[PDB]
């Protein structure tokens, strides 16, 4: 009579070297465009 | 255990023989409770099979809960759960009267709850209770299950037998045992009447 | 760590003299004992001092791990506020690092085990409280509604398992993001796992592939022992019932098979494994988890002198005469025999064992046999000297024969070994050995008796066996003349069954013969009738020490090493000189048990 | 200082630190070779030589001040410690084919544990040590670490390489002209494979706590270390302590949560200062394979000269047979003439070979009879430690099963295996029988073949073959009744037929008289051992060694003269009294054991010549073992007043 396990992990190492086309780089990628981006001295996106 | 038979199905029976093995007695889990740490509440479900009810019923077949309405993992409480015994005896004619020079015949006895040891192996026993078949006996696809569901169970004495011999005293009785020993020739009395 | 309820007791009892508030916080632990082990376990982790000994070579490997993966911990906040304040998108700022990072849980950076400690009776007694907990039990009286309760057993144990390692967390290590999966184990049978779970693998198409790190792992020490009922608790006419417990942890290796303890555990159930046929409902199976042994007989090996042994020793022995005050303290409810009870408290205390050099041993423990007239309390002294010791057995002539004594091959059902069940003398070692009617014996269990005596190892060379076993025994043996009755007209040797080669082992030989005689007969009735009228000796100017305190003094006696000097060697050349000369003209008339040898210098 | 993640381990550290310590080594100091720069001798030899290990002692390095840390490192983590071990090595070794060979280090004095049974799951992947006897080893099993696949559309071959144990199986070929899914197959007699052997071994701990009975443990040997151990042989081992999963069954891919547990073995040691070395001229062709194979394990140990000149200086010595005499048991006060035959039991005779088929050999066999309350059983003990194989016996406690072979079951494979007896497990080696007059006369049939031919015939269900046992037999037996009547011949006082008694070299006769300066002597000897010249034991155990490695004796003529008129003269004696059975008959066996004695008295003090004088000895011990200057030829007893101590 006895309950669910679980599975859990952290980060200890450097991994592979990443490649552009990958998935998260995308996203980081496009999480550094929308909180830098300028277009004269306003950052538009964050703005809004 | 020999002159029963299935005409005698579904009907309560007294039966005869003595007791040949028992099993170990188990516990049965009927409701457990859980506990979640994101909300703080308990939460509780019911067991059942068919050997409770005298009656069919179309089964439930309810499943463990590890997980909550939403989700949040459930702490099993065993010390809040209530837990039910069990235990499986076989019965088999008597030796002096049953056939020389013939196989035996036995009987299986389900007992549950408090008469759960109430006897070893080697006694003379009787037992009544209610002559069940179970189960389908190869439809859905030897014959059916049957089995007594036990709700007596009687110790009894033979000779040279592992099981003593006591009887209820009266009041009555009392007063001429105690009368008797003021004579002061109790053991001539009681010496000359053995054998 | 050890958690005393005595404490929890003092501490809830302290919070109602006050005045203040408080929970019964003793009966929900013994209720309910499973869950209180982990809000502990992290109440503790909330409330921790500092270490103040810098990381060292001398450390041991696990705690390497431990150390680095806090280091490894705290990095990454620090990390990652330092982040989040690049962007500028003290309070919330917290709870967003707490959320947004990964790291260690607390189970994989604990180091310490937490144990219960039952509920004393003389705490419990004091307070006006009912202790359910050290209330002892049998094993028929555990029915389901002790299940998931703290409880006490009392038995005997009959097997021990070996120490194998039980894994709790599995842990894994990706090559493709570097980050490391744990995977928990509380089942009997589990299955690996094969691809990455992590974020990273998680999202990207690409996942890695999984592989096992076995010192990362999460493992425990694990025992499993079997636990049988003693005689005074089995109903008349039944047959005594077991019971299964489990260790985990630093309490591994303190059960020993032929044991008397009091076992605290908590009472658990797992799933069914009879047969699918006979199966109505959810059956379960129970075990017990253990928490804190008592051994009724305290062993001699542990003997550490702290000061209330310092104070009972030191009233022994300001009271003196402790020779005889000792050797009357064996069963003073026998008559006599007080020369019989000397030897006896001398094969209690033993002597001294000697490596000679080039690795050859001398024994330094001594073996003696009573011989006698029937009805002169022989077997009530073997009975009485497998009490008092703390590894005793007492065993009869043709009840204990063959596999009974050496050794049997069986094949473990927990860890799936050949291993090796000890007998009667393996059960013994380092303990006394009591054997009831010797001359009914057969002659391949004598054998054995002999190889025991002489060099104390039993060698065995049958189909699948061939070693040698260690066996350091003190052999105690009785038995009757061969006519029932000793007849003065015959020789010494031809009332005894035994061979004279036997009878020159035993250091010590008593024959207690039964001659009557008018006087002592009263004396001897005297003591019998009125032990059975009172419960109690005879004596009242002499005090029986209790076996507890007797086997204080015994440790202590038997943790020195006495030498012998020139003067004292001059006195034993000239005994053994003139005892030599003597035993021979006895010898040459038949009317003697035996000649005199080196073996009686060493006895000496 | 760059840490591998989970160790306290710098790599860079670790090899300048290892580098200077092999560069630079220090230490009853010599001015020879303990002042010397050690270990770039070992090294200039070993690529002299054309060797590939090194065997590196372990407390070397718990003494020079930097590589302390090196030790506890090295007891914790192995493997990463002995990667930075052996890159010192080939480094090291250009700059004194070392440019595609490679080495390896042998830690072989990791001290301290007691035993493995006392050893916790947080000692795992830890580097420990053990000693025991070796029962089982199963064939070599082939292990894969180079896999080879062909495509079935294209005929192009790719190879792999195992990873931890685990092969990846491409999913498309690779040649970009074919690009098929799945089109990969194995074949298994091209790849590469590696060798994998598994033992088992009966550990000897020290300290045996309360009520252990023995046990067996598993221990696995790969590359060059196999067929290295032999079962019977006692050795000494380093190894890496490990667990793994176990499956439940067969079929399903499921593991059992309770670990299995086993040894990963880096060195062995099958030497002793303590014990003797094992008989050459029963392994003969095992030093051939172990050259051929390539492993070091050193079966013999090294004799320097200055050692070898003590030995000849000693060998000069007059009172050598009386000194070596003394020396065997010194702390058994006895006669010498019990003591010289044990001695002589050691040397052995000379083992003879036929070039036409037909072995003689020389082992000797012994009775000690004689009154109960005799230091007969240390004797047998003694024997039993100093030689290098043995197996102690009872009477009424073996079988004859017990005694030759057995089937049994693993329970690892669960197949039928078969497994050695006690005496076959002695070959080459002493094995002791006591209480040999209380044995069935179905357990002592086993052992006339073995006292004729030193081999046994099994035809039994699965084996039809005959085995070697080349054992010396030395056994005791008790007289009958309370104590040896010397009213009475011997026939009437030992329990064994008095044909049997024939079979053995010599039959000692142990009997107790009362006399009070012999008594004085044994309780001083005795009373001065409980207090607080000889040659130690390393000594002796050296000398014999030598000699049974070493020189040969061979017989002249004026031996002969005197065996064949020794051996007249001992038949022709008694020739009336043959009817009844008051003394030993004399047969052929006895002139053999002549023979060897006389053998074993000149390999004692380094002849290759039997002369006169051993066959006088040989003749004079024979006679005096049966105590032939008491005895009235007549009626068989023997006169106390004349037997002197
Ligand atoms: N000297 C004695 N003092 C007290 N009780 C005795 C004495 N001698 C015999 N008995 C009693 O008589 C009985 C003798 O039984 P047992 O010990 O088996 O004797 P034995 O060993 O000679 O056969 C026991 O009940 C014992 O208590
Ligand atoms: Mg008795
Ligand atoms: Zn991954
Ligand atoms: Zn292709």
């Amino acid at each position: 009579s006895f309950d669910r396990p679980e599975i859990y992990s952290a980060p200890v190492l450097q991994g592979e070297s990443p490649n552009d086309d990958d998935n998260t780089e995308i996203i980081k990628s496009f999480k550094n465009f929308i909180l830098e981006f300028r277009l004269d001295s306003q950052f538009i996106y964050r703005d809004q | 255990p020999r002159t029963l038979t299935a005409q005698h199905l579904n009907k309560l029976v007294s039966v005869e023989g003595i007791v040949t093995k028992t099993s170990l007695v188990r516990p049965k889990l009927i409701r457990s409770v859980h506990y979640a740490a994101k909300t703080g509440r308990f939460h509780y479900r019911d067991y059942t099979d068919a050997t409770t009810t005298l009656t069919t019923r179309i089964p439930t077949p309810a499943i463990y809960p590890t997980e909550d309405t939403e989700g949040n993992k459930l702490t099993t409480e065993y010390g809040y759960s209530t837990f039910i015994d069990h235990q499986r005896i076989t019965v088999q004619e008597m030796p002096e009267m049953a056939p020389a020079g013939q196989l035996p015949r036995s009987i299986d006895v389900i007992l549950d709850d408090d008469l759960v040891d109430k006897t070893k192996p080697g006694d003379r026993v009787n037992v009544v209770g209610v002559f069940k078949s179970l189960g389908a006996g190869g439809m859905n696809q030897i014959g059916f299950k049957t089995l007594i569901l036990g709700n007596t169970v009687y110790p009894l004495h033979a000779r040279s037998t592992g099981v003593a011999a006591r009887q209820m005293l009266t009041d009555f009785d009392i007063r001429n045992i105690n009368k008797l020993s003021k004579k002061k020739d109790i053991f001539d009395i009681l010496s000359q009447s053995l054998a | 760590v050890i958690i005393d309820l005595d404490d929890i007791l003092q501490y809830q009892n302290e919070k109602f003299l006050q005045g203040t508030q408080a929970d019964d916080l003793v009966s929900a632990i013994q209720q309910n004992a499973n869950h209180f082990t982990e809000l502990f376990c992290r109440a503790i982790d909330n409330n921790m001092p500092l270490p103040t000994k810098e990381i060292d070579y001398k450390d041991d490997v696990l705690d390497v791990i431990l150390n680095q993966r806090r280091l490894r911990n705290e990095r990454m906040l620090s990390d990652r506020t330092n982040e989040i304040r690049s962007e500028n998108l003290n309070d919330a700022l917290r709870e967003v690092v707490e959320d947004e990072t990964e790291l260690f849980p607390p189970n994989l950076t604990r180091r310490y085990f937490l144990y219960f400690k039952p509920l004393s009776q003389n705490c419990a007694r004091r307070y006006r409280k009912k202790a359910i907990s050290s209330k002892p039990l049998s094993v028929r009286q555990i029915k389901g509604d002790f299940l998931g309760q703290l409880i006490t057993v009392r038995g005997i144990i009959t097997r021990v398992s070996d120490v194998k390692p039980a894994v709790e967390v599995i842990a894994y290590t990706c090559d493709q993001c570097g980050y490391e999966v744990f995977q928990e184990v509380n089942s009997r049978t589990f299955t690996p796992l094969s691809e990455c779970t992590s974020e990273e693998c998680s999202q990207n198409q690409t996942k890695g592939q999984l592989f096992m790190s076995t010192r990362a792992s999460k493992f425990s020490a694990f025992q499993e022992c079997k636990i049988q009922e003693l005689s005074q608790q089995v109903p008349v006419g039944h047959i005594p019932r077991s019971l299964n417990i489990h260790v985990n942890g630093t309490l591994v290796r303190s059960l020993s098979p032929g044991d008397i303890v009091d076992v605290t555990g908590i009472f658990l159930p797992a799933p069914y494994t009879g047969f699918k046929a006979l199966k109505a409902g959810l059956l379960t199976e129970t075990y017990l988890e253990a928490q804190f042994v008592r051994q009724h007989k305290k062993k001699f090996a542990s003997f550490s002198l702290t000061s209330d042994v310092e104070e009972r020793v030191m009233e022994l022995i300001t009271s003196g005469d402790v020779y005889n005050r000792l050797a009357k303290s064996i069963a003073p409810e026998i008559y006599g025999n007080l020369d019989v009870k000397k030897a006896l408290l001398l094969l209690l205390v033993g002597g001294v064992d000697k490596r000679v050099g080039d690795g050859m041993k001398i024994r330094g423990d001594i073996n003696v046999c009573l011989m006698g007239d029937p009805g002169v309390a022989k077997s009530q002294l073997l009975k009485a000297i497998c009490k008092i010791s703390p590894r005793g057995v007492y065993t009869t002539g043709k009840g204990s024969s063959g596999v009974g004594l050496t050794a049997a091959v069986m094949k473990d059902p927990v860890t799936d070994e050949m291993i090796l069940e000890g007998g009667a003398l393996v059960l013994a070692d380092n303990g006394i050995c009591c054997i009831d009617e010797f001359d009914k014996m057969d002659e391949s269990d004598r054998t054995a008796i002999h190889e025991v005596m002489e060099q104390q190892t039993i060698s065995i060379s049958k189909a699948g066996i061939n070693t040698t076993l260690n066996a350091r025994t003190s052999i105690l043996a009785a038995a009757n003349p061969l006519y029932g009755r000793y007849n003065p007209r015959l020789s010494p040797l031809d009332n005894i069954n035994l061979p004279a080669a036997l009878l020159s082992r035993f250091d010590i030989l008593f024959l207690m013969l039964d001659i009557p005689s008018r006087d002592d007969d009263e004396k001897l009735a005297e003591h019998v009738t009125y032990v059975h009228m009172h419960n109690k000796q005879p004596d009242l100017d002499f005090t029986p020490v209790e076996p507890s305190k007797m086997r204080e003094y015994i440790a202590y006696a038997k943790t020195k090493r006495p030498v012998m000097s020139e003067a004292v060697n001059d006195y034993v050349v000239q005994a053994y000189i003139r005892l030599r000369q003597d035993s021979k003209r006895e010898m040459d008339s038949k009317f003697s048990f035996g000649q005199a040898t080196p073996r009686t210098l060493l006895g000496i | 200082l760059r840490i591998i993640w989970g160790t306290n381990v710098s790599i860079q550290e670790c090899t300048t630190n290892f580098r200077n310590f092999l560069m630079s080594f220090k230490y009853f100091i010599n001015n020879t070779t303990d002042e010397e720069l050690y270990y770039i001798k070992q090294l200039n030899e070993m690529r002299e030589l054309g060797t590939s290990n090194l065997n590196l002692d372990a407390r070397n390095l718990l003494a020079y001040k930097q590589t302390e840390d090196l030790y506890h490192q090295l007891l914790n983590y192995p493997q990463e410690v002995i990667s930075i071990m052996d890159q010192t090595i080939k480094d090291c070794m250009v700059s004194l084919e070392i440019e595609t060979k490679f080495y390896k280090v042998r830690p072989y004095n990791v001290g301290s544990c007691k035993g493995m049974r006392e050893l916790n799951p947080n000692d795992i992947d830890k580097l420990i040590n053990l000693k025991g006897l070796v029962l089982r080893s199963t064939p070599v099993i082939p292990d894969m670490k180079v896999a080879f696949f062909k495509c079935n559309v294209c005929d192009h071959t790719m190879a792999v390489e195992i990873d931890r144990g685990v092969i990846q199986e491409p999913a498309r070929c690779e040649r970009i002209d074919c690009n098929e899914p799945n089109s990969m197959s194995l074949i298994h007699n091209r790849c590469s494979f590696a060798d994998k052997q598994v033992i088992k071994l009966q550990e000897t701990p020290d300290f045996v706590p309360d009520g252990q009975t023995p046990h067996s443990i598993s221990l696995c040997v790969y590359d060059e270390l196999v067929d290295s151990c032999r079962a019977g042989d006692r050795i000494e081992v380093t190894g890496t302590f490990r667990s793994i999963p176990i499956r439940a069954n067969s079929r399903q891919r499921v593991l059992k949560s309770l670990y299995k547990t086993y040894v990963d073995v880096v060195h062995v040691k099958k030497v002793s200062d303590k014990r003797l070395d094992v008989d050459t001229s029963t392994i003969e062709q095992e030093l051939m394979q172990n050259k051929v194979d390539h492993n070091e394990v050193e079966e013999v140990r090294q004799i320097t000269d200055q050692d070898l000149a003590k030995i000849r200086e000693v060998a000069a010595r007059e009172d050598l047979y009386s000194l070596l005499a003394r020396s065997i048991a010194p702390s058994i006060y006895e006669l010498e003439d019990v003591k010289k035959g044990i001695l002589l039991q050691l040397f052995g005779g000379t083992n003879k070979t036929f070039t036409k088929g037909g072995r003689y050999r020389g082992d000797i066999n012994i009775l000690l009879c004689g009154d109960p309350s005799t230091s007969k059983s240390q004797i047998l003990q003694y024997v039993h430690k100093i030689t290098p194989r043995g197996v102690y016996t009872s009477g009424k406690g073996s079988s004859a099963v017990g005694l030759t072979a057995y089937i049994t079951r693993d329970v690892d494979t669960k197949q039928l295996v078969l497994e050695s007896g006690a005496l076959v497990l002695s070959d080459g080696g002493v094995c002791c029988i006591d209480e040999f007059d209380k044995m069935s006369d179905s357990t002592r049939s086993v052992l006339h073949e073995v006292m004729e031919q030193q081999t046994i015939s099994i035809a039994k269900a699965g084996i039809i073959t005959t085995l070697n046992a080349r054992s010396s037999i030395l056994a005791s037996a008790n007289p009958i009744g309370s104590r040896y009547n010397p009213n009475l011949p011997v026939t009437e006082n030992i329990d064994l037929p008095p044909p049997l008694l024939s079979r053995f070299d010599l039959v000692y006769l142990v009997l107790d008289k009362v006399d009070e300066k012999n008594d004085r002597e044994l309780a001083k000897h005795l009373t001065n051992l409980y207090l607080e010249d000889v040659l130690p034991v390393e000594f002796l155990t050296m000398y014999i060694s030598y000699a049974k490695e070493h020189i040969h004796p061979i017989i002249t003529e004026a031996a002969k003269t005197e065996l064949v008129r020794a051996y007249v003269g001992m038949r022709k004696m008694g020739d009336d009294s043959r009817s009844d059975e008051k003394r030993i008959t004399a047969t052929t066996r006895q002139l053999e054991s002549m023979i060897r004695l006389a053998e074993a008295h000149a390999k004692m003090k380094l002849k290759n010549v039997v002369e006169l004088e051993d066959v006088q000895e040989a003749v004079r011990l024979i006679r005096s073992a049966i105590k032939d200057y008491a005895t009235d030829p007549k009626t068989g007893k023997i006169d106390m007043n004349l037997v002197q101590t």
